[PDB]
């Protein structure tokens, strides 16, 4: 009935961001005329989807179907602090990306003496680290519940699956470490690269159309547009749950988390497919 | 005396045609059909040379294999080892467009000269393990085609003032000029008798030049653009000649005719680099659609593709012994095959 | 063995090199300096510095840059052209102040004429189509002296120049007189017509007014090369 | 003239490029097609030999 259809499209989206993150994955990794450093991160953050897909979802989906736990508690850390690694993971890898098409389209002389094979690895590197860290720090030292136990115990009086409790102070940190950060660079970068592009665009415009006798805007739309919806929400709703008394249904909640999934899918499609030069190294494969 | 000059030159030009047709009386194809084919002949990439920074221009086997250099657009003249994949040295140029390579006969100097307008020689071993250049060949006006030992004390090079001139490294002075040529000439092979050498110009031409007595002998003609590359056959009594028509030609010195030609409908691109095996059966060629075909020298039937390389082919070449083959490209990366 | 262990130990300072001389080679832009024999090339070259290729090698603003002077070759069918289609950006010097001047050939027709018919030929080689050209333009006060000082005039050499009108982009920020302003967007007109005939957004022409001793080209060349590369790399991520 | 001069020595280069021997082309492609097997036994190239000689293994 309405499980089957749920299941179907679950297992829909699993399917399809394996295929494209292997897809990806391979690409990237056989072909030797694609192996500039920007290539490992875009190669970094498919590998990180990928076991995104493989590892957390198909639990998720069966969690969110019955709306019980049939697993253990260790488990469900375990679980947990992998969702929350690989979800910083990517915003983090997204954010690095931005960092570097603002050194590249702002500071073309100093480009390749600055973006150089071991500034990429120091990035992957603390790309991957700092999100193990805080996310298992915060799950198995039982610091997310630390500053009050009576609302934590009145959470558990009843449901009997486990969702993951903030309170008024982990909430906020989280808050202002995986989202607000990695949103306000892209923000400010993808400003001034539209405008930059828009100021030379018009020069040529003048130009040619004296000689004679908008792409910014449909590229930096796409990319913004698809993470502010995929990820927004979700945000502001676990942020704004602690100040309130939890009164929340979770079915907002199953939609909020799946939207970061769909968003994780959606990421080589406008990463790596998008451009011109990958689709012609895909065809040239065969 | 002018028109007397035009009436004779084309009256005797017209004879010279007469006299090659009369000499033909068959095809090398209806001689040889009676012949098995030789095969689906396969090579497998055993072994990569890695470490340039930009686009090979050049290559050269050593005498007893195991050796061969490279030049590039960086500036450095590596010297491999090609037993374990290894460097022995890293010679840095001044100049750093070098079109030329050649490894000495002896082993004991390399030549190496471009856009520079001198050949310069440099000498490997020393009192110390130090490399530095001995000499500058300077009397040129136009950039180095292509430079090949004669002998530790005699190198002949070709540049691209449309002249050859023969050099004697012990003073820096010339010896013989080579003069005839209307358009530039872009290679130059020697021959195992060490007496006689080629010339492919622009001009879609070729000379026979006598070392002995410097001045041309014969004159071969028959393609339609540009020559790229030539090279000698193993026995010493025919060449093979590439250009940018996509066609490969087997030209004779005892009958002064062109014989059996090459050509495929599928390839458009300009050869790049033509040599010979050790027998003299198959026909290895470049191309600029990123592969390297390899012809039969007898009945013109592609035997294999040695594809695998990016970009174009600029340079290869078959080992003395016959058992290795090797094509650089603007990939690169040197590809030694087997 | 020992003997494998001075081989392993040579190779590793061979790579050892390797890697600085890596490091130091992308750090550098190349740039061509085609032109004419009468014009100032060897003023301006002499200038940076302060029988082939005499390449130069300065330095402005933390970046090297690394120009040559490729005039010692011959003319026509122009093969060495092949390995320049890496360079950045080719300087194209030609002196204005030669509209009456003529060349050493007395067939031959007059030097601007051939400067346009390089231009033309350097501008649609296929080889050269993904490298834009920063057209300079020397002698500045010579073509100035020479107007003003009556003489033959341009009409007699170009004919089109009595329907001509001066754009309305001139800018004569000095001031001097408005008869000389004419010929110097005169000039501009014939290498801006052989530019803009082809296109298709793929490379440009920044036309420039220097004279031969004065200073700035540095500071011009550098602009230049910033914007060329910032297009460049604008249109890779499909943003221009 | 002098070009009158050099066009003379091209036309003497020519008479002597046309007073040479000259041989049948059959004699020549039979001479070639033998020594095409004369030394072919040897062939490292066009007939592989055993995994064992080639100093390129993998
Ligand atoms: C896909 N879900 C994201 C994950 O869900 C648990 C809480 C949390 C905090 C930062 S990312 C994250």
């Amino acid at each position: 009935d309405v499980r089957a259809s749920l299941y179907s499209l679950m297992v829909l989206i699993i399917l399809t961001t394996l295929v494209g993150n292997l897809i990806v994955i391979v690409s990237i990794s056989h072909f030797k005329q694609l192996h500039t450093p920007t290539n490992w991160l875009i190669h970094s953050m498919a590998t990180v989807d990928f076991l995104l897909g493989c590892l957390v979802m198909p639990y998720s989906m069966v969690r969110s179907a019955e709306h019980c736990w049939y697993f253990g508690e260790v488990f469900c850390k375990i679980h947990t602090s992998t969702d929350i690694m690989l979800s910083s993971a990517s915003i983090f890898h997204l954010s690095f990306i931005s960092i570097d098409r603002y050194y590249a389209v702002c500071d073309p002389l100093r480009y390749k003496a600055k973006m150089n094979i071991l500034v990429i690895c120091v990035m992957i590197f603390i790309s991957w680290s700092v999100p193990a860290v805080f996310a298992f720090g915060m799950i198995f030292l039982e610091l997310n519940f630390k500053g009050a136990e009576e609302i934590y115990y009145k959470h558990v009086h009843c449901r009997g699956g486990c969702s993951v409790f903030f309170s008024k102070i982990s909430g906020v940190l989280t808050f202002m470490t995986s989202f607000y950060i990695p949103g306000s660079i892209m923000l400010c970068v993808y400003y001034r690269i539209y405008l930059i592009a828009k100021e030379q665009a018009r020069l040529i415009s003048d130009a040619n159309q004296k000689l004679q006798i908008r792409k910014a805007v449909k590229t930096l739309g796409i990319v913004m547009g698809v993470f502010l919806i995929c990820w927004c929400p979700f945000f502001i709703c676990t942020v704004m749950d602690p100040f309130l008394h939890y009164i929340i249904p979770p079915t907002l909640n199953d939609v909020l988390i799946w939207f970061g999934y769909l968003n994780s899918t959606f990421n080589p499609m406008v990463y790596a497919f998008f451009y011109p030069w990958f689709r012609k190294a895909l065809k040239m494969m065969l | 005396e002018l028109d007397q000059l035009r009436q004779e030159a084309e009256q005797l030009k017209n004879q010279i045609r007469d006299a090659r047709k009369a000499c033909a009386d068959a095809t090398l194809s209806q001689i040889t059909n009676n012949i098995d084919p030789v095969g689906r002949i396969q090579m497998r990439t055993r072994r990569t040379l890695r470490g340039h920074l930009a686009k090979i221009y050049a290559m050269h086997w050593g005498t007893d294999s195991r050796l061969l250099v490279s030049a590039s657009q960086d500036g450095k003249l590596i010297i491999w080892d090609s037993y374990t994949t290894n460097k022995v040295h890293a010679i840095p140029l001044r100049s750093s467009w070098v079109m030329t390579c050649a490894y000495a006969p002896s082993g004991n100097y390399v030549a190496c000269g471009g856009l520079d307008n001198i050949c310069s020689i440099y000498n490997l071993k020393t009192r110390e393990g130090n490399v530095r250049v001995s000499r500058e060949l300077a009397g040129h006006t136009g950039y180095l085609s292509c430079c090949r030992f004669l002998d530790d004390n005699q190198i002949v090079t070709s540049s691209g003032d449309t002249t050859c001139a023969l050099w004697d490294i012990e003073t820096g002075q010339q010896t013989t000029t080579f003069t005839g040529h209307t358009g530039d000439v872009m290679s130059l092979s020697l021959a195992p008798d060490t007496r006689l050498f080629v010339s492919g110009a622009c001009d879609a031409s070729a000379k026979l030049w006598d070392v002995r007595e410097g001045m041309c002998r014969q004159t071969f003609t028959g393609h339609e653009s540009d020559i790229n590359a030539i090279c000698f056959f193993p026995n010493g009594n025919a060449f093979a000649t590439g250009s940018d028509d996509a066609t490969c030609r087997l030209f004779d010195l005892r009958a002064d005719q062109e014989l059996m030609t090459y050509s495929h409908d599928n390839i458009i691109c300009g050869i790049t680099s033509v040599s010979f095996s050790k027998s003299g059966r198959l026909l290895l060629a470049g191309y600029d659609d990123f592969n390297c075909n390899v012809w039969d020298a007898l009945k013109a039937d592609r035997a294999g593709v040695l594809a695998g390389h990016d970009n174009r082919v600029s340079c290869l070449g078959v080992t003395d012994d016959g058992m290795a083959v090797a094509t650089g490209s603007w990939d690169s990366f040197l590809k030694i095959w087997n | 063995r020992n003997e494998e262990k001075a081989q392993r130990e040579a190779n590793k300072k061979i790579e050892k090199q390797l890697q600085k001389d890596k490091q130091v080679y992308r750090a550098t832009h190349r740039l061509l300096l085609l032109g004419a024999g009468e014009s100032g090339k060897n003023t301006i070259v002499k200038q940076m510095r302060i029988s082939g290729i005499f390449e130069t090698k300065f330095q402005v603003d933390k970046v090297n840059f690394h120009m040559f002077d490729v005039g010692a070759q011959r003319d026509e069918r122009r093969k060495w052209i092949q390995c320049f289609n890496d360079v950045t950006a080719i300087i194209f010097v030609v002196a204005s102040s030669s509209y009456n001047m003529v060349i050493r050939e007395d067939n031959q027709t007059n030097r601007l004429q051939a400067a346009l018919k390089l231009f033309d030929s350097i501008w649609n080689n296929k080889w050269l189509r993904d490298t834009s050209v920063i057209l300079f333009l020397n002698k500045q006060d010579l073509l100035a002296e020479k107007v003003l000082a009556g003489k033959s005039k341009i009409e007699d050499y170009f004919p089109e120049f009595a329907r001509y009108t001066t754009p309305e982009d001139a800018t004569p920020e000095p001031g001097e007189d408005p008869r000389v302003t004419r010929a110097k967007y005169f000039i501009r007109d014939e290498f801006l017509r052989i530019s803009t005939a082809s296109g298709d957004g793929r490379h440009y022409c920044y036309p420039h007014f220097t004279c031969s001793v004065d200073t700035e080209n540095i500071r011009r060349v550098f602009n230049d090369c910033r914007d060329i590369i910032q297009r460049m790399h604008l249109r890779q991520y499909e943003l221009l | 003239t002098a070009s009158i001069a050099q066009a003379r020595k091209l036309v003497e280069q020519l008479k002597m490029e046309a007073n040479i021997d000259r041989i049948k082309v059959s004699k020549a492609a039979a001479d070639l097609m033998a020594y095409c097997e004369a030394h072919a036994k040897e062939d490292p190239l066009l007939t592989p030999v055993p995994a064992s000689e080639n100093p390129f293994r993998e």
